[PDB]
């Protein structure tokens, strides 16, 4: 599921990231906004383009989102279980676009971490944002 | 996609005598039941939430028959699509808001209405022409979406 | 994820198709090959035609694979422990595929089960033809 | 997919300059780690493990070269790709048994080893422009499968 060097790999990942958490995640949901056209959709309220503090003040309380999941990654489901009773309840927010935003945090990434980004971490970080992805996913059906 | 002058004769043959109603509201009805998180474009309306009433349900019976008759349009059609879809996937995007992941949704739905339909006489060979169909539909009203 | 009426709604489904388990698995696995002649890639060894004894010898340790599913549904993980380190030691089928049968098995199905086949039931048969999915999808990363 | 006669000077202009071999290898490398079930089509090879290793190996950066220069043909050739694509497609299915599924996943990978190696050149702008070439050629690749 996650090896202790999952739990590992993804600590030195999610600590070089540090107080710009909410400056990548920020810049990760742009660029789905980018890639994919799709998902600007659960979106039609924002204000997307290079600007949106709307994009940015929400770009802070996603990552602010995954700071605390790095943290209770032993119990992920209890952590989550209303950051996920939100996405099934209300949002409704498909499975699917989950794997687009995890690639666009992925990407994000190895970008502003270059050398600490080798990939026995690309493959822990891919692991994390996948069962975040499922826990979110979970309360559906 | 380029299907036998003849999977026409049928993907044309077997939608002919889709008695367009009862079929629809079941692709429609079906759709909110199974993937539940559909009922989101669609407060518009009502009780949607214990299935017996979903079907039990005459705006989405209505929302059914609209779906299916512009599906028919599509069938018909069926070289190019892209342009006789154009005009609903240009409003399904800057109107609608439409995940348009619950467009392949309602094919994979439709082609187990329609496998509940015939039995026996929805096949294999006829499963596989309308899954060719289906995604053809899916990636026409997929289109301009910017 | 299974409520009592998800293991029940199930329940009527799996024993409607009886000792035809194997004569319908046989009939998914054959529209899979159909619809998709990209999942006949797992198969180059198989004789694929409307003959195949490959297919229904093949199509016959697959619904002996969920008749066994169904009877073992609290514990799913440990019921199916070993063909899923199959699954994913060997075979390495892409998880992407299990989505295509699940909708091959699914509509199958549909026409043997026509009055059986409501719709609270495509819908709990969808949640154990996914976790079943999940499972035998889990061993690998 | 009708690109700016631009987003190519681009999609093109970046292209240039993947010296062609670090880079290959690394998204040959990244996809047998990450996605570990493509390993598969790969014993073909050797010592796929520990990652040290697959990165460590020489097969792969051989490999890996093959499919970055064959990327390439489709990058200067982004028109009527399904055309460059199609002898390939058409050996990728009947001789290679490879899920057209794991063509999806080295794009993806792809769009990531560019997306390190330029960083801050790497954009917004210029990564949209990339996932719409990555499955262009993914779809070039995923054709004539019968
Ligand atoms: C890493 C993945 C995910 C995490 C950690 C996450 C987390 C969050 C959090 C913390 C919020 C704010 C809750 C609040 O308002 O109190 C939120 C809101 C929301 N999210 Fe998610 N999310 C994820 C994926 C997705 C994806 C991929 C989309 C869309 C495709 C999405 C769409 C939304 C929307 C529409 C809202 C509403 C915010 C608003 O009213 O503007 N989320 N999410
Ligand atoms: C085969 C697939 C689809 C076709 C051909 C189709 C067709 C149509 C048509 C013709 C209309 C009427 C709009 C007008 O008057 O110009 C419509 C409306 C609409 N559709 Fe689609 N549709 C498809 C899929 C979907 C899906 C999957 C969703 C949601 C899950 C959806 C949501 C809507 C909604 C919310 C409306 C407006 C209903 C209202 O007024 O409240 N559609 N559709
Ligand atoms: C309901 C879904 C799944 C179940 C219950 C399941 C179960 C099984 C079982 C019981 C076997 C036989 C084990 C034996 O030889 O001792 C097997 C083999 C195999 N399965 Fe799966 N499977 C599932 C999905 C998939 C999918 C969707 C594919 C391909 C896309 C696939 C490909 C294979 C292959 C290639 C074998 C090898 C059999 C041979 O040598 O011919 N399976 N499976
Ligand atoms: C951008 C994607 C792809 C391109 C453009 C590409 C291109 C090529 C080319 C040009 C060859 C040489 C065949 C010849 O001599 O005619 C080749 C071989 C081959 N490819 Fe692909 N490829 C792609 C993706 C994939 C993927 C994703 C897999 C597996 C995950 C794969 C597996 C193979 C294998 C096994 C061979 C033969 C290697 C050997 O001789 O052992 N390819 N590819």
């Amino acid at each position: 599921v996650l090896s202790a060097a999952d739990k590992t790999n993804v600590k030195a990942a999610w600590s070089k990231v540090g107080g710009h958490a909410g400056e990548y995640g920020a810049e990760a949901l742009e660029r789905m906004f980018l890639g994919f056209p799709t998902t600007k959709t659960y979106f039609p309220h924002f204000d997307l383009s290079h600007g949106s503090a709307q994009v940015k003040a929400h770009g802070k309380k996603v990552a602010d989102g995954l700071t605390l999941a790095v943290g209770h990654l032993d119990d992920l489901p209890g952590a989550l279980s209303d950051l996920s009773n939100l996405h099934a309840h209300k949002l409704r927010v498909d499975p699917v676009n989950f794997k687009l935003l995890s690639h666009c945090l992925l990407s994000t990434l190895a970008v502003h971490l270059p050398n600490d980004f080798t990939p026995a971490v690309h493959a822990s970080l891919d692991k994390f944002l996948s069962s975040v992805s499922t826990v979110l996913t979970s309360k559906y059906r | 996609v380029q299907l036998s002058g003849e999977e026409k004769a049928a993907v044309l043959a077997l939608w002919d005598k889709v008695n367009e109603e009862e079929v629809g509201g079941e692709a429609l009805g079906r759709l909110l039941v199974v993937y539940p998180w559909t009922q989101r474009f669609f407060d518009s309306f009502g009780d949607l939430s214990n299935p017996g009433a979903v079907m039990g349900n005459p705006k989405v019976k209505a929302h059914g028959k609209k779906v299916l008759h512009s599906f028919g349009e599509g069938v018909h059609h069926l070289d190019n699509l892209k342009g006789t879809f154009a005009a609903l996937s240009e409003l399904h995007c800057d109107k609608l808001h439409v995940d348009p992941e619950n467009f392949r949704l309602l094919g994979n739905v439709l082609a187990l209405v329609v496998a509940r339909h015939f039995g026996k006489d929805f096949t294999p060979e006829l499963q596989a022409s309308y899954q060719k169909v289906v995604a053809g539909v899916a990636n026409a009203l997929a289109h301009k979406y910017h």
